[PDB]
């Protein structure tokens, strides 16, 4: 193991707490993402339907982008 | 006072504290109220 | 490092005020003769010398002493204890005693 | 059991030692405590208004309440952008909660909280010796890009932490001048309009009552002989060294202490690695260093004769 | 007698020379105010015709309060 | 506050100029005790200020 | 002239000896401590102290 | 002015950033009389500026 100041991943790979949940994914699996609660969005980060941050241009790009498919919906983007 | 250990307790949440930092309580002389006192310094922050 | 704390005064307007004993830590008390205290709106007692004031101040612990605190420590005699790594033919041994 | 529900409270009015008129005076936005033990230089401060909440009590983060000057003890709600801290320079603004700031500044001598603009532009002055803080063994100005990490304690800046308490206790009695008339030569009591209002003399002899209406009142000839205030206030107020303290002292609700001190990681420079030179029974280090930086040594054998030394330059 | 820096009010005491011309009566037959030039008024306490300073809430609330009794007029409230 | 120069300017308006002299004003205090303002308690001294 | 406040500084705490005393002295600011005998000579002596 | 860092911001709108560099700034003075800024009269002497 190692020292409370570095979180380990589900690897055998430790790294600094400050690279857990920071939006980028560290470990090889990214196990130090999908654990904390944040659910903030940047202004380019459109917010879908599901509540995932997806960017703003992602959105009507002509197939389905969301787990939902409110991207391609006709009421976001009018044809 | 004015040295280390001016505020002892057997733990950090007891609520027996003692301590003797020479706290001296002055007459008010200004109309509004007040309560006026001068104290030691802090011997912890002497020590530190 | 204490935070001294000072509660609202006591004050009454044609009356005495008497030191009780408390066991806070460094509890001090003392009582003032004629005082006549202003606050934001005028005097505040009616009695034109007869009003008495009695100041109270003790010590707590500071809110940050949770992390930024010493312990005392009284430290008699010291044991040792190692670690080995004795060898012997082609068979080695790792071992802790006292 | 610690209370979270501001509506029960209210702001009150503290003593600024220095007001915006460089004179002592009653304000609404008094300092009442200041610490700073975070590493990373943010201070915490306590201050006599209530911030991140409507007049009501209910939670707004745009918002702060604070005691109006009015006779009629009301609460006045003012956007919050109004606010500022400073200590020789802008301070940002960090997180808000309560009594407590949090808030970042640069080394200082004074911390000073004001409202900028609005028809309350008060500010309000206490001394305290802010001073830059560094971690680690070699100073700096601000974190480097590249370096090792040490342990620091740094202020949380969520405000849903907490690190301790503070007391609630009932309101004082607060008379107002403005009750008292003494039209020619009878002291009269006029409540404000619709209240209940109280009233002491002792005009010859003790007189205590309570009056909704206009009073002729006896015996009395001058009106600082007589003191009048309401009682209908039940919104609890701080432990505050400006208040006269009710009769029944005793404590009503704890209130939580934001942004507790917490352990993190920081990061520090690491300094230019000296050249040896050796000789017989001693070695010379070559040392460079832009900014203080501390060098310690100690023999291996019985005797340990330690230096401690801050060098600086070449 | 006391020092020239404090004033000795009509009555047999000597109180510090800020008390006096500040808007407070200190001494116990207020010689301290009735002496002095200021006449300034605040926000909150309406002048009166007279030129006696009158908190505002005190106009027409139904009974006289100036001596010439402005506050009750109905020229300044209507009813 | 403490300075090494005064200066007065027009902030805004067609006539924006500013002036400055060198001048050394530092921090004074009455007494025997340096403070940074005056305290809410203590004694009262005799000193001289200019009328406002 | 007028009349200013100035600060009071702490009580200092006194330490009688044989032909002498000592003095406990704490000062957050520059404060002024002068003495001098009452004899036939006056050895007066002034000091700004700061810290205990 | 004289300082310990240089600081570039964008004052306003959408992108309001701030930049920061560790690096002293002293006040420079020509010859070897100390000064806060070119008096009035005085003596010409060779010095090198930026040109505008
Ligand atoms: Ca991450
Ligand atoms: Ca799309
Ligand atoms: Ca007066
Ligand atoms: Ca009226």
């Amino acid at each position: 193991k190692c020292e409370p100041s570095q979180f380990q991943c589900t690897n055998g790979r430790c790294i600094t707490l400050l690279w857990k949940c920071d939006g980028d994914e560290d470990c090889v699996d990214g196990s130090d993402e999908k654990n904390c609660v944040k659910k903030t969005c940047a202004e380019s980060d459109f917010v879908c339907n599901n509540g995932q941050c997806v960017p703003s241009r992602w959105k009507c790009d002509g197939d389905p982008d969301c787990e939902d498919g409110s991207d391609e919906s006709p009421e976001q983007c009018h044809m | 006072p004015g040295a280390f250990g001016d505020i002892q307790a057997s733990s950090l949440y007891a609520t027996d504290i003692v301590a003797r930092t020479d706290i001296r309580l002055l007459k008010p002389s200004v109309k509004n109220i007040h309560v006026p006192y001068t104290q030691a310094v802090s011997g912890y922050e002497m020590w530190k | 490092k204490f935070h001294t704390v000072i509660p609202s005064p006591q004050v009454k307007c044609c009356g005495s005020l008497e030191c009780k004993a408390s066991s806070k830590a460094d509890y001090t008390c003392r009582v003032f003769g004629g005082v006549y205290p202003f606050m934001w709106g005028g005097a505040q007692c009616f009695c034109d010398s007869e009003n008495t004031q009695l100041s109270e101040a003790y010590v707590e612990f500071a809110p940050d002493c949770t992390i930024d605190h010493a312990v005392a420590l009284k430290v008699h005699t010291a044991a040792l204890k190692v670690g080995l790594r004795i060898v012997y033919g082609n068979t080695t041994a790792h071992l802790d005693t006292f | 059991s610690i209370t979270d529900d501001f509506t029960l409270t209210s702001p009150y009015l503290g003593f600024c030692p220095y007001c915006r008129h460089s004179a002592p005076c009653f304000s609404p936005i008094k300092i009442e405590n200041v610490w700073d033990e975070s590493d990373d230089g943010s201070i915490r401060i306590q201050v006599s208004a209530q911030f991140g909440y409507n007049q009501a009590g209910t939670a707004d983060v745009t918002k702060f309440r604070y005691m109006s000057y009015d006779h009629d003890h009301d609460i006045k709600e003012d956007s919050m952008e109004k606010i500022a801290i400073s200590t020789s320079g802008p301070c940002r603004r960090l997180g808000h909660k309560g009594y407590f700031l949090l808030a970042q500044c640069p080394p200082g001598d004074s911390v000073t909280v004001s409202i900028t603009s609005g028809a309350s532009e008060n500010s309000c002055t206490v001394e305290k010796k802010i001073r830059r803080k560094f971690v680690g063994r070699e100073e700096y100005l601000f974190p480097p890009v590249h370096g090792k990490l040490l342990k620091c304690h740094i202020y949380d800046h969520l405000k849903e932490t907490s690190a301790g308490y503070i007391t609630m206790h009932r309101p004082g009695p607060h008379a107002y001048k403005s009750y008292l008339k003494e039209a020619s030569g009878e002291v009269y009591i006029k409540p404000p309009s619709g209240k209940n209002v109280t009233y002491e003399c002792k005009c010859g002899d003790y007189s205590t009552g309570i009056v909704s209406t206009q009073t002729k009142m006896n015996g009395c000839t001058k009106a600082r002989q007589c003191i009048a205030y309401t009682r209908d206030q039940t919104k609890w107020v701080f432990n505050s060294p400006d208040l006269i303290r009710h009769t029944d002292h005793s404590v009503q609700g704890k209130l939580h202490i934001p942004f507790r001190l917490t352990p993190t990681v920081c990061r520090v420079p690491l300094a230019h690695t000296p050249t040896v030179t050796k000789w017989f029974k001693g070695i010379t280090l070559h040392l460079t260093a832009t900014r203080p930086t501390l060098l310690t040594t100690r023999k291996l054998g019985l005797r340990a004769d330690a230096t401690a030394e801050w060098i600086t330059g070449t």
